[PDB]
RNA sequence: UCCCCCGUGCCCAUAGCGGCGUGGAACCACCCGUUCCCAUUCCGAACACGGAAGUGAAACGCGCCAGCGCCGAUGGUACUGGGCGGGCGACCGCCUGGGAGAGUAGGUCGGUGCGGGGGA
RNA sequence: CGCCUCCUAAAAGGUAACGGAGGCGCCCAAAGGUCCCCUCAGGCGGGACGGAAAUCCGCCGGAGAGCGCAAGGGUAGAAGG
RNA sequence: CUGACUGGGGCCUGUAGAGCACUGAUAGGGCUAGGGGGCCCACCAGCCUACCAAACCCUGUCAAACUCCGAAGGGUCCCAG
């Protein structure tokens, strides 16, 4: 990590549990990672957002 | 051949200058042309136009064997 | 120095063979398809089908949907069941996928 | 597939007088024409005009065929060059387009040629294939002054089933390749 | 004197002296050849003060065959300092010399010539020497 | 490539545009026209393709022009050069060939001003 | 050429013994035969310093042979200079591989020849900063072969 | 069982490179086409499909040849486990058991398993 | 002064000195998963601008290229594109 | 009864020695792109080079961090004393 490549958080659009930790470039990929993840508490693969870590 | 990306090769006739004609294919139907090979100096014999010179010089230069003997 | 045919083949081949399924190869050549069902660990041949010695001729997809028939036919019989289909240097695509079509229809499982 | 001049001119004119010349036992060692490969070799857009279309729809014009994009294999300082960037354009021409184009080629497009005296005898590849570069684009029928932004030119490959230089240079000559010496 | 153009390392561990040499043993090109006795490190001036001894006897006349180079860096530590603190400045150059070695070799030249210069240039060296004349045994190899 | 290896300009007049042809000044100009019929006056995008090809075939048949002309001046030099006269040695030099003054002047041949360093003069 | 040498055949008995005893080792083969032997050293040294490998050593066997040989391999001591090993090679009508001597009428005192050994010859003449000769414009009498590159410089 | 071809393995150059020669009935390839399935950062080159007039030219298969490559003894030596001596040292020697590499002789222009098609 | 690579290290592992040499404190949303396809550097020859080196063609070329970064190992029957 | 040690057998290894196929070092000679220098010449190219210049070949060598090779031994498992 540094100060160009962050920490990060995902957060299942459904629930709302963030349930995922990871990182990315944000100058690479300045906008909002979306991804599908599976989601432990809605027991199915669901959109995850980049929130703040 | 892949769709949508190609000019289509039509039946096309080709005229020269010294009215050859030519058969063939193209993506324009007719065209027009200042010159071809069934008129090309390099091409016909050795038409060798304006130049017959070779070069001529330098004595051909003659004119005369007038100074005198 | 190899060909990319070569490549190909020793490629999907060699990814086959770790399953450690029993082989169902398949060749196919101008006129032809040919199957034959291979124990890679006996380096054996079990059973074998193709449209030459079946003498079948016609639609080269239709005579390879039935030479799959065929090979399938004679494959239960013998006890054989479940099979890694082997398309070698092939695309999965039409006389290929048309024999694998025909196993699978008589009965072969893959 | 269709009949073209030059290509008719092969089979019936150019192929008995090979074997005549030469004495094949065979009608496949005679020689052949195998591909015709066009390169614009371009880079002039490698960072100015990023995307010249321009020269891939006028190549397109001449061979019927749309020419595919060629990149940097390696970044080089001086040539102003980052690897990957689109420098170049190149289009194959097999069997009638081929024809088609040599035909256009060598009964126009080589006349159009400024202070035209006949190709060079030795630009041949020694392994019986031939490579001619040309400096204008204009020079082609279907292509016009008045649709030009840019002169380009281009490296044309010839390239053939025959063996030797010989050979090739009987074919091409027969053809109707006119060379100065 | 003689010394590596280039290396692909500056300094080298001390190693061994054990057996004869590995090659090199047999008149390879002149008709007169210097033999060693004993192993050591010949140095790069040991060398040179061999090779201009013969050079002077001849007076610039002859042949004169150098096989031996010294690729070996020699090291040494700065007078009076301690122990540790790295290993030492390579000092020289030195070339590591078995016993049966053909150090040197002469030709074109007369055999009282080539006797007398090869025992001059023996005496420029720090081991015991042999002169040899070419065999069939050194053209047999 | 319209005539005779260039393209004279349209929207001017065709004894003006034959001039544009190397080896074409404003004299053969006027007689290419006359010998052929074609008027003097009329614009090049007005010409008739038929009086294209008749000025076309006369001009360069009739004269050596463009490169060829070029290529034969370009003989000439190379002979005087190689024989080779005072006439040949001061094309060697790029310096004036007709007798011209090189005190001074002749920039045309010589080339920008190659300006250095003169004679100081005493304190 | 030619020289003549006896031998004598050995099995068990240790190099070492045999070479202290003033003896030489070797072994002489060819495609058909392989036999361990040894030869007086003092006598092989009379010989081999005019012999060579160029010329022709006949060993007279224990068993009465008389094989004709030439000396491949001559295995030194680098410590001593002192030969430890002799291999003879017996010759028969096929053609051999050997080094015939130059005599200049030099990097190369000699030369490598595929020649039938009923033909080997014992001499080969070379017609004489920095001009030289490249091996391929040599004398050849006949019955010989150039063994290695005519590129080969003299 | 034996010969040929087609698949597919195994040994991993004694199987390779090159130079010759040979084969089309069958098989295979090239080939004939590009309607159809599918395909080309362009190209029916490749991938693919429909074919069967032609040629074994290319490819492939099969033979020959040792120029190269590859393999490679026997003998001898280096080194050495273990046991002993010598030298001020650098280092050297003996006993017993093991034993290279290089090079020499030489060998190789493959061997074999299973299934299919054809032939005797 | 912690960590990685090679050597020292005495052919298992491990093995020291203020011994001989380098590198890390990052990075990538594709530089990750899978399917399909493709094969390098270099050398000679050929080709407008065009060069030692841009892109194009042919022949040779088993890996000497490449695999983000040190080194080693591995590797095209791919881990490379 | 499994132990140290020992017999037999399998597998793992890269040292001693050697070698030069890789990475580098390297002596003499040949053949050779860029020339140094050279009498010429520049109008445009040529020829020698009792010298410094890759690759290639021949002869001859060197290496802890080189290996096409490669021991004795060593390690480990099994059976046995
Ligand atoms: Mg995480
Ligand atoms: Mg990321
Ligand atoms: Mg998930
Ligand atoms: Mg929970
Ligand atoms: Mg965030
Ligand atoms: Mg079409
Ligand atoms: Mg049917
Ligand atoms: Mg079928
Ligand atoms: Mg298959
Ligand atoms: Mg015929
Ligand atoms: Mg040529
Ligand atoms: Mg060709
Ligand atoms: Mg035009
Ligand atoms: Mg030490
Ligand atoms: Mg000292
Ligand atoms: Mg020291
Ligand atoms: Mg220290
Ligand atoms: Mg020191
Ligand atoms: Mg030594
Ligand atoms: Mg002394
Ligand atoms: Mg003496
Ligand atoms: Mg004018
Ligand atoms: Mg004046
Ligand atoms: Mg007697
Ligand atoms: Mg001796
Ligand atoms: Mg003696
Ligand atoms: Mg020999
Ligand atoms: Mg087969
Ligand atoms: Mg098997
Ligand atoms: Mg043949
Ligand atoms: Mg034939
Ligand atoms: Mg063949
Ligand atoms: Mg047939
Ligand atoms: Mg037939
Ligand atoms: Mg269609
Ligand atoms: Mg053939
Ligand atoms: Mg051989
Ligand atoms: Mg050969
Ligand atoms: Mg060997
Ligand atoms: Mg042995
Ligand atoms: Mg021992
Ligand atoms: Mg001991
Ligand atoms: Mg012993
Ligand atoms: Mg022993
Ligand atoms: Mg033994
Ligand atoms: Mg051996
Ligand atoms: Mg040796
Ligand atoms: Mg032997
Ligand atoms: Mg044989
Ligand atoms: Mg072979
Ligand atoms: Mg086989
Ligand atoms: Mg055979
Ligand atoms: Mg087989
Ligand atoms: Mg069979
Ligand atoms: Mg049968
Ligand atoms: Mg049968
Ligand atoms: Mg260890
Ligand atoms: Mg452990
Ligand atoms: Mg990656
Ligand atoms: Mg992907
Ligand atoms: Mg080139
Ligand atoms: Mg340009
Ligand atoms: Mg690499
Ligand atoms: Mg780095
Ligand atoms: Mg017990
Ligand atoms: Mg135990
Ligand atoms: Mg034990
Ligand atoms: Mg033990
Ligand atoms: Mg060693
Ligand atoms: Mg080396
Ligand atoms: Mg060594
Ligand atoms: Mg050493
Ligand atoms: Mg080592
Ligand atoms: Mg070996
Ligand atoms: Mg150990
Ligand atoms: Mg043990
Ligand atoms: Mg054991
Ligand atoms: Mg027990
Ligand atoms: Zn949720
Ligand atoms: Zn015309």
């Amino acid at each position: 990590a540094s100060e160009v490549r962050i920490k990060l958080l995902l957060e299942c659009t459904e629930c709302k549990r963030r349930n995922y930790a990871t990182e990315k470039n944000k100058r690479n990929t300045p906008n909002k990672l979306e991804l599908r993840k599976y989601c432990p508490w809605c027991r199915k693969h669901t959109v995850h957002r980049e929130v703040k870590i | 051949m892949k769709e949508g990306i190609h000019p289509k090769l039509v039946p096309a006739r080709i005229i020269c200058g010294c009215g050859n004609v030519i058969e063939t294919y193209s993506t324009k139907p007719e065209i027009y042309v200042e010159v071809c090979s069934k008129c090309h100096p390099f091409y016909t014999g050795q038409q060798r136009f304006v130049d017959t010179e070779g070069r001529v010089e330098r004595f051909q230069r003659r004119y005369g064997d007038s100074y005198r003997k | 120095r190899l060909t990319a045919y070569e490549r190909r083949k020793f490629r999907v081949r060699n990814r086959i063979k770790r399953t450690g399924r029993l082989r169902l190869s398949v060749f196919r050549s101008l006129k032809h398809i040919y199957a034959q069902i291979i124990d890679d660990e006996k380096g054996v041949t079990l059973v074998s089908a193709s449209s030459l010695a079946l003498k079948l001729k016609g639609n080269k997809t239709e005579v390879a949907r039935q030479v799959g028939r065929a090979l399938a036919e004679k494959a239960l019989a013998l006890g054989i069941k479940q099979v890694a289909f082997d398309r070698g240097p092939y695309k999965y695509h039409g006389r290929v996928k048309a024999l694998a079509e025909g196993a699978r229809e008589g009965g072969l499982e893959f | 597939p269709l009949d073209v001049a030059l290509k008719r001119k092969y089979y019936e004119e150019v192929r008995p007088e090979l074997i005549r010349r030469f004495g094949y036992q065979n009608v496949w060692e005679v020689p052949r024409l195998e591909k015709v490969v066009i390169n614009q070799g371009l880079g002039e857009a490698k960072e100015d005009a990023r995307i010249l279309e321009k020269a891939a729809q006028e190549l397109a014009l001449i061979t019927g065929q749309k020419p595919a994009v060629t990149r940097a294999k390696k970044s080089i300082s001086n040539f102003k060059l980052r690897k990957g960037m689109p420098i170049g354009l190149r289009v194959t021409l097999r069997r009638d387009r081929m024809w088609i184009f040599l035909e256009k080629l060598l009964n126009v497009a080589l006349p159009r040629i400024r202070d035209f005296r006949g190709l060079n005898p030795n630009s041949f590849d020694g392994r019986g294939n031939y490579n001619l570069g040309l400096r204008e684009q204009l020079i082609f029928p279907e292509i016009t002054y008045d649709m030009v932004d840019a002169l380009r030119g281009m490296d044309i490959a010839v390239v053939t089933t025959a063996e030797t230089d010989e050979e090739a240079r009987a074919l091409l000559e027969l053809l109707g390749f006119p060379f100065r010496k | 004197m003689l010394m590596p153009r280039r290396m692909k390392y500056r300094k080298q561990q001390r190693g061994r002296l054990k057996g004869a040499t590995k090659g090199g043993d047999y008149v390879a090109f002149g008709d007169y050849g210097l033999v060693a006795l004993e192993p050591a490190w010949i140095t790069a001036q040991q060398i040179e003060a061999a090779r201009v001894a013969m050079v002077r006897h001849f007076r610039r006349g002859g042949k004169i065959f150098i096989r031996i180079f010294p690729d070996k860096p020699y090291t040494k530590k700065p007078l009076e300092v301690r122990m540790g603190k790295g290993k030492g400045n390579v000092e020289g150059y030195v070339a590591v010399v078995k016993p049966g070695r053909v150090m040197f070799e002469v030709a074109g030249v007369t055999e009282e010539q080539a006797m007398e210069a090869l025992r001059i240039a023996g005496h420029k060296l720090p081991i015991k020497t042999k002169i040899v004349r070419r065999d069939a045994y050194d053209e047999a190899q | 490539a319209r005539i005779a290896g260039v393209e004279i300009p349209r929207n001017k007049r065709v004894d003006v545009a034959l001039t544009y042809i190397y080896g074409i000044g404003k004299a053969r100009a006027k007689e290419a026209l006359e010998k052929t019929g074609i008027n003097p006056a009329t614009r090049v995008k007005d010409l008739t393709e038929a009086e294209v090809v008749r000025l076309r075939e006369y001009v360069e048949n009739t004269w050596k022009l463009e490169g060829e002309l070029r290529a034969e001046v370009a003989a000439n030099i190379k002979r005087l050069m190689d024989i080779g006269c005072y006439r040949g040695l001061r094309h060697r030099r790029g310096l004036p060939v007709r007798g011209q003054r090189t005190r001074t002047n002749a920039r045309t041949r010589k080339g920008p001003r190659k300006t250095v360093a003169g004679k100081k003069k005493a304190p | 050429m030619e020289y003549r040498l006896k031998a004598y055949y050995r099995e068990g008995e240790k190099p070492s013994a045999l070479r202290r005893a003033g003896k030489l080792p070797g072994v002489m083969y060819n495609r058909h035969l392989n036999r361990k032997v040894y030869v007086d050293l003092v006598e092989f040294d009379k010989v081999f310093r005019q012999a060579s490998i160029h010329h022709v050593i006949v060993l007279e066997l224990p068993d009465g042979q008389s094989l004709p040989t030439l000396v491949r391999q001559v295995n030194l001591d680098k410590r001593r200079r002192r030969p430890e090993h002799v291999d003879f090679f017996v010759l028969s009508d096929e053609p051999v591989e050997m080094y015939v001597p130059l005599r200049f009428v030099e990097i190369h005192r000699d030369i490598l020849v595929k020649v039938s050994p009923r033909n080997i010859p014992e001499f080969i003449e070379v017609d004489v900063i920095g001009d030289s000769l490249h091996a391929s414009d040599l004398k050849l009498p006949p019955g010989v072969e150039l063994a290695v590159s005519p590129e080969e410089t003299i």
